[PDB]
């Protein structure tokens, strides 16, 4: 099981996009495009920019 | 906030 | 390659010899000799932080 | 902020 913290406040622009602020910790589900990360945090899941966290572990 | 990725 | 890492929160030294910063900061990284202790460079000041305080940046 | 490594 792999987790990132934000470093900044992310605030989706479609569906499907995770929400999330400074210092969220993420539970990483799929980090296949470099670009867009598949995430959950708590009871909502999505995709969210890779250059917006960074390991938390 | 770095930009964010084309989606 | 030079290596940052950039600052998750703020930093104030507790004592002489540690590097301030701010959050947000992007610190020059000089080298890892320490697991815990990273030494680097923000514009002329220079001196060791905590790893656990910073994320990679470049 | 987390703790400050062992110093």
């Amino acid at each position: 099981t792999k987790f990132v913290q934000a470093l900044f406040d992310f605030n989706p622009q479609e569906s499907g996009e995770l929400a999330f602020k400074r210092g969220d910790v993420i539970t990483l589900i799929n980090k296949d495009d470099p670009n867009w990360w598949e995430g959950q945090l708590n009871n909502r899941r999505g995709i969210f920019p890779s250059n917006y966290v960074c390991p938390y572990n | 906030p770095p930009p964010v990725p084309p989606r």
